[PDB]
RNA sequence: GGAGGUAUGACAA
RNA sequence: GCCUAAGGUGGGAUAGAUGAUUGGGGUGAAGUCGUAACAAGGUAGCCGUAUCGGAAGGUGCGGCUGGAUCACCUCCU
RNA sequence: CGCGGUGCAUUAGCUAGUUGGUGAGGUAACGGCUCACCAAGGCCACGAUGCAUAGCCGACCUGAGAGGGUGAUCGGCCACACUGGGACUGAGACACGGCCCAGACUCCUACGGGAGGCAGCAGUAGGGAAUCUUCGGCAAUGGACGAAAGUCUGACCGAGCAACGCCGCGUGAGUGAAGAAGGUUUUCGGAUCGUAAAACUCUGUUGUUAGAGAAGAACAAGGACGUUAGUAACUGAACGUCCCCUGACGGUAUCUAACCAGAAAGCCACGGCUAACUACGUGCCAGCAGCCGCGGUAAUACGUAGGUGGCAAGCGUUGUCCGGAUUUAUUGGGCGUAAAGCGAGCGCAGGCGGUUUCUUAAGUCUGAUGUGAAAGCCCCCGGCUCAACCGGGGAGGGUCAUUGGAAACUGGGAGACUUGAGUGCAGAAGAGGAGAGUGGAAUUCCAUGUGUAGCGGUGAAAUGCGUAGAUAUAUGGAGGAACACCAGUGGCGAAGGCGGCUCUCUGGUCUGUAACUGACGCUGAGGCUCGAAAGCGUGGGGAGCAAACAGGAUUAGAUACCCUGGUAGUCCACGCCGUAAACGAUGAGUGCUAAGUGUUGGAGGGUUUCCGCCCUUCAGUGCUGCAGCAAACGCAUUAAGCACUCCGCCUGGGGAGUACGACCGCAAGGUUGAAACUCAAAGGAAUUGACGGGGGCCCGCACAAGCGGUGGAGCAUGUGGUUUAAUUCGAAGCAACG
RNA sequence: CUCGUUAAGGAACUCGGCAAAAUGACCCCGUAACUUCGGGAGAAGGGGUGCUGACUUCGGUCAGCCGCAGUGAAUAGGCCC
């Protein structure tokens, strides 16, 4: 089924992260490796590496804690659930916690962020916020 | 509900309704329907002049009318104050409002406006009942 | 130690 | 001469007002009759159905625990 | 022509010149616009058709916004002109103040015949809760006509009435006390009305009077001149510069001066929500009341007086709209117990959908251009003594349109892959289901003997059965129904449900296998199917049990519980019914997320002589429990956690699962499914108490064991009634009555 | 007695629409409540019908003509609640 592999994969990385577990690895697509790699990229994952099997390439998360106790990430939230899809224009690019935040966005120009679309003057499809 | 409920059957508001559907209506003797109107006040003929006995915690002799309206409803409103001119035959002006004793009393009787004569020696809460100043 | 099955009483205050 | 509004006739459809009489419903300080439920409510109760009866309700069938009590098995601590 | 904006499916079919075509006609023009002919097509679940409702919009009110509600004044488009139809004229009508005809309605007549149409401005009647003078002028602005003056103009300018609304100013100001009297209150000392007043000083917004007296006016024509291009040439046309005259409002605005504090403040509320407190009268009466609720002899809740508070030429009240109300949740809610998961499944349509190359570009994002009228909202300016208001400029406003790019994502198309889904090989289990037959136990009945007075039943009895041989006892036979042990929060099935045994046929599930297809899947309205027990139809059957019913009892009564009997029914076959506390009171699917422990069916592995034990793993089936969730109870890899897709369902309680309608049904009745009116609660969970014909433990002249009394007599004393002029008043279960 | 016409009215006659009158054939259209779903139903209610030429693909059809009237006479249901 997975109507939502997305949304699966932050659910995933939200439970590891309630547990407090160090790892983890999902069933992955493109979609996938451009948000971990954004994660990386801005400070909410530790690293991320690459499996290559048959049937699907295996994506594995390294998450991050400030401590053996305190979280990077607290929560995530898909938007375009897809039941009702979150297109979005270049003054509509939402704000997430003033900046504290991040919204993940897919444009003309790719996967990227809600800095670089605001900054680019470019909108899109929003996929999630990260608080 | 899934969004595409939503689209399928959308959001149905509650419905609403007025304490005093008596006044929301009238009557032409033309065509003889019920014209909805949103009037504050009317005019009617007092049908029975009487006292009533009000619910449980209170004890007393609430006077009331049974009146016949321009738009041929018949109506019960209450007589307030202290006293009054009616009687059966007698024209009467309604305005609206519970009187939370007896149910069946959605409606008020307006002094100092048609036959209804003013207030008798009220001082206080004047306009209220609708008697002149003592000069 | 704990779980599943096996006659009438006035009204208001 | 064609077309044709109004009109007439006809059987239907549709919406409403009125209608003897009747049906239950709701509200109304101190009317009557029992006491069905709430405790094991004094026959455990309720749900559906049938039937009965002044009225609550009762009885049978099936189901449930939203069942109180003492006595066994299995389970967990 | 695209797109958009309102309710019902208790409205599912609609249309026939309707859909298209070949001709012809017709219109300013396209075309079924119209006629013939040919064909049978066309619209719709993306809501056609029908019913109801409604002018639409800019905009207005509200709101954080999303949105909601309205469509008054001003502007735009549309439609109408007593109702219906038709044309003429004309550039333009199928014409408000035009024509013809039909109808309704009225009016004047000399009674022969005519005439009319205020939803034009005023105004009348009526309706109504209710909303204007039967005014002046064309001076302005605009329009018709005319060469022009000018004529007309209920458009428009103005004035008038209305506190209907918004804005502004008033209704005097300064000084004036331990504080006049009087009102109210008092603890009788005082306190408050209160610097409020009187008094003295000042002012004249305003008002009264008398004088002065704007702008709005631009003009046009006319009297003069001058320039242009047209001229054979002048009048004349166009253009410029002077003279000339024009105001309903109105002798109003406005300004000046004289005078008087003099003529100018009330409404509601004061228990809490809510700012604001006492006195008197009243006594669940009078009355108050937006909600909670006040009032029953000491009312901050009624009424009055005083006092205070909020507003102020207004105040309050009703009615309507929005908000608060996340109380229809897109923003932005829920369904274990509160409202709600259809009883459950099979599946058409739709909704959603694994990874991935290439492609497109419908969605999406994006540049520029255009338009989105004006007025209005908003920002900056400026004029009205400020303000309202008025004017100028700007800004913004579109799920808007054309063109031009990207394409990451969704979608479209051409593929490719296997994890999902399924097929195949091999195995496992099983009250899985339907049909057929067979069984032992027990009851009931019948037969045969033994044996004889009670048996049965109850809290007590009794009805009953039994001496005609009961009960019971032993041997058989008939008949029906259900399957002791095994049997277990064990098994199967989608649920309901399914337990003796064997056979016939058959379904789903699980495990590995990794051969095969290669996203084929999930959900699934509307439909179809199954569906406890009761119940209905037809025919069999009927052992026991048992509604109804009978009788006995009980009871104040007992239409019941108890007893003895006992009919339908329970059972079989078919056909109907289609409801349940149909419950895990938890929709289905997928994934992720501590652990512990048992257990059912397997598989694999490491041992074990095998058995067995151990470790791993799948699919179920229970208990404990971390995180988290939860209003709590409780849930927790069989979630009620985190998430996503779809379906169903809820929007307070009752009325009411009722009525109306439709469908279904042999019927009973089922499915869908409201409103009027009514309440300010209904409800869930948990807590403390109290209670229990609930349990446990304990105690007390509490019972038991006993002794002696009261109640019966007479008297004393007290009490109740009753009589009395009074029989003073109080005391009323224990806890009043020597 | 058996028949036929009748002004205006039209059941006022009468115990009572008795009797008589009216309808009456064929084609086409259309046809309610209720229902044992078969019916009701020939419901009701309407229209047309003659002659002469063209026309069909043989019945419809078009045009014209005549009369108060075209099942031109006779024979044939009155209906509904
Ligand atoms: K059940
Ligand atoms: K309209
Ligand atoms: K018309
Ligand atoms: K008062
Ligand atoms: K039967
Ligand atoms: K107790
Ligand atoms: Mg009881
Ligand atoms: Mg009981
Ligand atoms: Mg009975
Ligand atoms: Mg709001
Ligand atoms: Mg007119
Ligand atoms: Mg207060
Ligand atoms: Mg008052
Ligand atoms: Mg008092
Ligand atoms: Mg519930
Ligand atoms: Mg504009
Ligand atoms: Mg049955
Ligand atoms: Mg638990
Ligand atoms: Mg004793
Ligand atoms: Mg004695
Ligand atoms: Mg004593
Ligand atoms: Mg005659
Ligand atoms: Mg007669
Ligand atoms: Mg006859
Ligand atoms: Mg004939």
């Amino acid at each position: 089924v997975m109507t939502d592999p997305i949304a699966d994969f932050l659910t995933r990385i939200r439970n590891a992260n309630m547990v407090k577990h160090e790892t983890l690895e999902v069933p992955a697509s493109k979609i996938k490796r451009d948000i971990a790699e954004i994660l990386k990229r801005e400070g909410f994952i530790r690293d991320v590496e690459y499996i290559e099997d048959d049937k699907q390439g295996v994506i594995r998360v390294f998450l991050k804690y400030g401590k053996n106790e305190e979280r990077v990430i607290t929560n995530l939230k898909r938007i375009s659930k897809p039941g009702l899809r979150a297109y979005v224009k270049a003054d509509e690019v939402p704000k997430v916690l003033n900046g504290l935040g991040i919204a993940i966005i897919s444009t003309s120009e790719g996967v990227i962020t809600d800095k670089e679309a605001r900054a680019k003057n470019i909108g899109g499809e929003v996929i999630a916020y990260v608080w | 509900p899934t969004i595409n409920q939503l689209v399928r059957k959308p959001r149905k508001s509650k419905v609403e309704k007025s304490d005093s559907p008596a006044l929301n209506k009238g009557y032409n003797s033309f065509k003889k329907t019920q014209t909805n109107v949103n009037s504050p006040q009317k005019r009617g003929v007092c049908t029975r002049v009487g006292t009533m006995t009000p619910k449980k915690p209170n004890s007393a002799l609430r006077k009331y009318a049974r009146v016949r309206l321009s738009n041929l409803i018949e109506v019960t409103a209450y007589i307030p104050g202290i006293g009054h001119n009616l009687q059966e035959h007698s024209v009467v002006l309604l305005r609206g409002g519970r009187v939370k004793d007896l149910p069946g009393v959605r409606y008020h009787i307006v002094r100092g406006a048609l036959d209804t004569a003013g207030v008798n020696d009220r001082k206080q809460s004047r306009s209220k009942y609708g008697t002149k100043r003592p000069k």
